[PDB]
């Protein structure tokens, strides 16, 4: 069975320029498990990205968390790019600090 | 209250690219505490929680061995299933397992579980009685016959009632500062304009622990779980969680809607409006 | 610690 991954991007604390925070990209409900996840700062790939919180739901679909430390700015934009067999083109979700 | 120990196990084959990837991730409640990934340079069973520093080197060696044993033995399971299902030797397939126990406040066993799935679907599972199995299809029915002949259920019951339960108690003890803490949700509401004098009100619950929480929107005392939008509670990257719930309301009529946050960190649930 | 898994 092939399930398309849901992609959620958000911060630990309400965004505040110049204040240390954490950026998360929760990729969920996908199957098969093979998947590529990349966090991006201004179109450039972020190096120190920690993967964690892997698990499955009742219907066995996979869940995985990608997060990294970051400090907001009125210019910087962040996104999460995901590649998965259930998608033709890689999908990019941008962080909406106004959500 | 009750606490649990869970292991999510995954084995994914990849013909033409080498041996199957094998992963073991362990949790005590909603907190990841151990992990094993066969795709790591030097595959070791490594701690994911700071309180796991209390385990000696023998523990890590033993677990690392058991894990590598499982990585090999699952390689055998993947080939076996190909036969059960008469499948091509060149496709990627997945075996998943959830294993663990649950204990109450007093530390006794409340629940035990061992559930397998193949290619994202139910395969076999140990029933709540911890004595009989339930097979999802004819393939799993073969495994069921073997495990009954080997007394697998009995072996798994001894593990759940003894080993599993005992490490869970030990884990809770060593990591009490972390596992038994209660982080209170911090809430707030955001406002968003919509076409045709309607607005989206969003209630956010942040930095709380444990994961379990309830977010409800009300109008004149009644709930709106029906026309409410939300996201599954999620991890925020520092061992805490967050969640949000939204509802669409008539412009100018915002003040009549309140958000209610219930959590075991809130001696009294929160109540916010915009 | 996880249990040693049995063959399918
Ligand atoms: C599947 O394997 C081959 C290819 O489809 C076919 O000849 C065979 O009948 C199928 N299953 C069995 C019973 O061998």
């Amino acid at each position: 069975i092939q399930k398309t991954p849901q992609i959620q991007v958000y911060s630990r604390h309400p965004p505040e320029n110049g204040k240390p925070n954490i950026l998360n990209c929760y990729v969920t409900q996908f199957h098969p498990p093979h998947i590529e996840i990349q966090m991006l700062k201004n179109g450039k790939k972020i190096p120190k990205v920690e993967m964690s919180d892997m698990s499955f739901s009742k219907d066995w679909s996979f869940y995985i968390l990608a997060h990294t430390e970051f400090t907001p700015t009125e210019t910087d934009t962040y996104a999460c790019r995901v590649k998965h067999d259930s998608m033709a083109e890689p999908k990019t979700v941008y962080w909406d600090r106004d959500m | 209250g009750p606490h649990s120990l869970r292991y999510f196990v995954t084995a994914v084959s990849r013909p033409g690219l080498g041996e199957p990837r094998y992963m073991e991730v362990g949790y005590v409640d909603d907190t990841e505490f151990v992990r094993f990934d066969s795709d790591a340079e030097n595959p070791r069973y490594e701690p994911r929680a700071r309180w796991m520093e209390q385990e000696g080197p023998e523990y890590w060696e033993r677990e690392t061995q058991k894990a590598k044993g499982n990585e090999q033995s699952f390689r055998v399971d993947l080939r076996t299933l190909l036969g059960y299902y008469n499948q091509s030797k060149g496709g990627s397939h997945t075996i998943q397992v959830i294993s663990g126990c649950e204990v109450g406040s007093d530390g006794r066993l409340l629940r035990g579980y061992q559930q397998y799935a193949y290619d994202g679907c139910d395969y076999i599972a140990l029933n709540e009685d911890l004595k009989t199995w339930t097979a999802a299809d004819m393939a799993a029915l073969i495994t069921k016959h073997k495990w009954e002949q080997a007394g697998e259920a009995e072996r798994l019951r001894a593990y759940l009632e003894g080993t599993c339960v005992e490490w869970l108690r030990r884990y809770l003890k060593n990591g009490n500062a972390t596992l038994l803490r209660t982080d209170s949700p911090k809430a707030h509401v955001t406002h968003h304009s919509r076409p045709e004098d309607k607005v989206t009100l969003r209630c956010w619950a942040l930095g709380f622990y444990p994961a379990d929480i309830t977010l409800t929107w009300q109008l004149n005392g009644e709930e709106l779980i029906q026309d409410m939008e939300l996201v599954e509670t999620r991890p925020a990257g520092d061992g805490t969680f967050q969640k949000w719930a939204s509802v669409v309301v008539p412009l100018g009529k915002e003040q009549y809607y309140t958000c209610h946050v219930y959590h075991q960190g809130l001696p009294e649930p929160l109540t916010l409006r915009w | 610690s996880s249990i040693e898994f049995a063959r399918l």
